[PDB]
């Protein structure tokens, strides 16, 4: 219910995706197998939709919140690269609006709350957190997601929890991994926490995200958004300045299509390498071998057709006007 | 539940997030009907139906009649019309209890009339007076302001057709999702070292389930080979994994002479353990015959397999009757 | 089986009052109302008066602009029955009366409506 005001516009960042995005297919187990299977994947290197929320002062400074309404299409590859957790949740759903139903995804610590309602989402949803001076706590004081909810049709709370909210400054350490879905009336969360220490871009290192939840939801998903721990510059330790204000965090997004994927599972079934068939010729090969090394040699691939351009249709002429205009005139 | 909605204020009460057991919910059995037109959760008890819903209501008894598919009149009309063909059961079962009396609690009204019949999945929740053909009322003593919610029979009363049943209808009316929230959950021993059919979570497969040493991951449930054949199982109710195999899957081969000389006969049966060989025919066969050839003193094990009717001996002669693994019989003594 | 029985009526003076009385059996007569009717020779069958039990606190009354301000109908719920009190009558007052309930509550005026209908009795009025 909180219009943002003085908010920078800057291009949006872009960097290949490495073999990030990658996850267990289903819950099958398997020893030293190498498994090809067609479904949604982020396929290597397809660029992501770098995003940035960061507030530095000065002349040259700048103010960029990145909470933008991004499609969904057919599932989306979600990587956060911080210390402090700022993102903390996530918007689902086909109008955003409390017109339909619409999917809610929090964590303002104590609880993980999801919902399913027609919530009434504001056009900046964000979760602003205000620095109680009284004992110097940070809490939650701008839950200004949703003006209301109707029709709710599910709900999720988790156990109680609490974690650091304070911006802590410095190169980010912390990488979590998600993949949202959404397939034949079932919206799958994919989840994985890593220890890093780069301070941009995604790491190359190679890790598999474990299924983490399933949901039984009916709405068709078709654009989604982000919630950050947004530090109101009113209230925050040191400083109490006008306008909205955070701390240092990052986040990329990636968009999964339909690909083979071919996944070497180790001695213990976890996820070790992963190859895209349609990447490179290599990779092609590689895959249809169902092998991740290929000795010298010529392998046939697959077939190409190069399809219809254009469609003709041809037939005989008019021919001397016929008496069906005459019958209809 | 300790209050139950009225008829005209029956709520559409979902249930989700767990998994539930309707046999142990069963212990009463005290429901008067019992009219499925589905795969109940009673009459199936290996599904999981997710839109599952259990109204919470109150009807009168005489109601507990018109809870059929397309009914129409009085209740099926204005105060619940249920879907014109819902999967799922109606459950009444009369108690009066919570009513305090025999007759009826009078908070439990019926909306009636209102010109408007409901929809097969609508309701009308309002405490809007019947409106009259002369001029509006919507209460007092004016012209035809009869009230839509009728009390039922307070007073005492005859027949357990006029009294209040805690009526609640399990349809499920599902629409994208599948099955995720579990009614029943028929479930049963565990199997060790012997040749059962299992049903793990709709995984339906013959074999001998026995300890594995596998470490399955926490999300991982089952487990596949190469061959993407099923070879381990990981138990539903603890963390413990089981490998599968078939039960014995062997051929009987029989070495025999020449008819012209002998007839007794030797019975091979291929890759099989001999302590499994009494129970490999089952020894349910004609007394004789077969069941000296099932088991007895001279049984011997070859990487071929199990060989009864065959004396072993240290002497090695010309292959007579090739059996394999380098391993011959002969009729000579 | 509903039963309604109508007694009262016959030869009146005109200008005089009667009291017509209807007793109904085989059904809930406290909540359903009751309507009385006139049908006279050569006019068909009209609301001319009604009662209804709201439930609430009284039973309202109905009457007929033509009969308004003389005709009076009350119901006694414990005995089951209806008064219809008339005064000043007049010569075409003559009729035959009828009593009808309904199986539930239904508009004073229909009626067809009302799904039970008694034998009624016969009133005249004279000069
Ligand atoms: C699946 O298999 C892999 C590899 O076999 C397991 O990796 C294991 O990781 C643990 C620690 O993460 C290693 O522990 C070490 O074991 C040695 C030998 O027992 C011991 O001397 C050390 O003091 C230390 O405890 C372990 O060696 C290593 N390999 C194994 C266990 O074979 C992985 O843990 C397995 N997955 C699961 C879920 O068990
Ligand atoms: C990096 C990559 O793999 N693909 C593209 C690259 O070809 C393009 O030049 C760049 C600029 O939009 O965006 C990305
Ligand atoms: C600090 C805070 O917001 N805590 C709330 C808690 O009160 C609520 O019960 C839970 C589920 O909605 O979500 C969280
Ligand atoms: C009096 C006061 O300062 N109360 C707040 C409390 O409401 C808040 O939950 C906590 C951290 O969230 O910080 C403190
Ligand atoms: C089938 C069913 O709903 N049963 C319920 C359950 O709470 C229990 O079996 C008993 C009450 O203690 O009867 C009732
Ligand atoms: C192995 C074999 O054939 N043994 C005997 C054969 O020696 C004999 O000539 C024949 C007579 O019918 O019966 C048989
Ligand atoms: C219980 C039993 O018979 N186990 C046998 C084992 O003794 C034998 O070593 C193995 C290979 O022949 O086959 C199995
Ligand atoms: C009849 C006979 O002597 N059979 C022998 C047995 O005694 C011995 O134990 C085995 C292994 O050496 O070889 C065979
Ligand atoms: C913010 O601006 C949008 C842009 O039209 C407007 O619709 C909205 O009412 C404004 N206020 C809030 C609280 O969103
Ligand atoms: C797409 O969305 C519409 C409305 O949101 C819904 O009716 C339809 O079933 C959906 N289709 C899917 C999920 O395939």
């Amino acid at each position: 219910c909180v219009n943002l005001t003085t908010r920078t516009q800057l291009p949006p960042a872009y960097t290949n995706s490495f073999t990030r995005g990658v996850y267990y297919p289903d819950k099958v187990f398997r020893s030293s197998v190498l498994h090809s299977t067609q479904d949604l994947f982020l396929p290597f290197f397809s660029n992501v939709t770098w995003f940035h929320a960061i507030h530095v002062s000065g002349t040259n400074g700048t103010k960029r919140f990145d909470n933008p309404v991004l499609p969904f299409n057919d599932g989306v590859y979600f990587a956060s690269t911080e210390k402090s957790n700022i993102i903390r949740g996530w918007i689902f759903g086909t109008t955003l609006d409390s017109k339909t139903q619409s999917l809610l995804i929090v964590n303002n610590a104590t609880n993980v709350v999801i919902k399913v309602c027609e919530f009434q989402f504001c056009n900046d949803p964000f979760l602003g957190v205000y620095y109680h001076k009284n004992n110097k706590s940070w809490m939650e004081s701008e839950f200004r997601v949703y003006s209301s909810a109707n029709n709710c049709t599910f709900e999720y709370v988790s156990q109680p929890f609490l974690m650091d909210l304070e911006g802590k400054q410095g190169n980010f350490k912390n990488l979590r991994e998600f993949v949202f879905k959404n397939i034949d009336g079932y919206f799958k969360i994919y989840s994985k926490h890593t220890p890093i220490n780069l301070v941009r871009d995604l790491p190359q290192g190679f890790s598999a995200l474990e299924p983490l939840v399933d949901l039984p939801i009916g709405i068709n998903i078709t654009r989604f958004q982000t919630l950050l721990a947004l530090h109101r510059s009113y209230l925050t330790p040191g400083d109490s300045s006008s306008g909205w204000t955070a701390g240092a965090a990052a986040y990329y997004v990636g968009y999964l299509q339909p690909r083979t994927f071919l996944l070497k599972y180790n001695e213990n079934g976890t996820i070790t390498d992963a190859v895209d068939c349609a990447l490179d010729p290599l990779s092609e090969t590689k895959c249809t071998l169902k092998s991740f090394t290929v000795e010298k040699g010529i392998y046939q691939t697959s077939n190409f057709r190069v399809q219809p351009t254009e469609s003709i249709v041809r037939f005989p002429n008019i021919t001397n006007l016929c008496p069906f205009g005459e019958v209809f005139n | 539940a300790t209050r139950f909605a009225s008829v005209y204020a029956w709520n559409r009460k979902r249930i989700s997030n767990c998994v539930a057991d309707y046999s142990v919910l069963y212990n009463s059995a005290s429901f008067s009907t019992f009219k499925c037109y589905g795969v109940s959760p009673t009459k199936l008890n290996d599904l999981c139906f997710t839109n599952v819903y259990a109204d919470s209501f109150v009807i009168r008894g005489d109601e507990v009649r018109q809870i059929a598919p397309g009914q129409t009149g009085k209740i099926a009309d204005y105060n619940y019309k249920l879907p014109d063909d819902f999967t799922g059961c109606v459950i009444a079962w009369n108690s009066n209890n919570l009513d305090s009396k025999v007759g009826g609690n009078y908070n439990y009204l019926y909306r009636l009339f209102r010109k408007s019949n409901l929809k097969p999945f609508e309701r009308d929740i309002s405490t809007e007076i019947y409106q009259a053909g002369s001029t509006p009322c919507n209460g007092v003593e004016g012209f035809n302001c009869y009230f839509p919610l009728q009390s039922y029979g307070f007073q005492p009363t005859n027949g357990v057709g006029y009294q209040p049943y805690r009526v609640v209808v399990l349809s499920f009316e599902l629409l994208h999702a599948p099955a995720t929230v579990c009614g029943p959950k028929k479930s049963t021993n565990l199997v060790k070292n012997k040749c059962v059919n299992f049903n793990f979570n709709g995984l339906t497969g013959t074999g001998v389930l026995t300890e594995s040493n596998k470490k399955f991951l926490p999300f991982q449930q089952f487990g596949r080979d190469i061959a993407d054949t099923t070879d381990a199982v990981r138990d539903p109710q603890t963390l413990e994994i089981l490998d599968i195999t078939p039960c014995s899957f062997g051929g009987v081969s029989v070495i025999t002479p020449g008819t012209n000389t002998s007839n007794q006969v030797a019975v091979l049966y291929q890759d099989v353990n001999c302590t499994e060989v009494p129970v490999a025919i089952h020894a349910d066969q004609l007394t004789p015959t077969w069941r000296v050839y099932s088991t007895g003193s001279n049984v011997f094990q070859t990487r071929a397999g199990c060989l009864i009717g065959a004396e072993h001996v240290n002497n090695s002669y010309e292959c007579d009757i090739p059996i394999g693994a380098g391993i011959c019989a002969s009729y000579q003594t | 089986e509903v039963q309604l029985v109508e007694s009262g009526g016959g030869l009146v003076q005109t200008g005089g009052s009667l009291r017509l009385s209807c007793a109904l059996s085989g059904y809930t007569f406290s909540i359903f109302p009751t309507a009385w009717f006139r049908q006279a020779p050569g006019k068909e069958r009209e609301f001319v008066a009604g009662i209804r039990w709201n439930g609430s606190t009284r039973d309202y009354t109905e009457y007929a602009d033509f009969v308004k301000g003389r005709f009076t109908i009350s119901r006694d719920n414990a005995k089951n029955m209806v008064y219809l009190q008339m005064i000043s009558l007049k010569p075409e007052d003559t009729a035959l009366y009828y009593c009808a309930a309904s199986d539930g509550v239904i508009d004073g005026t229909n009626a067809n409506a009302y799904r039970y209908w008694g034998q009624g009795t016969q009133v005249t009025v004279s000069s």
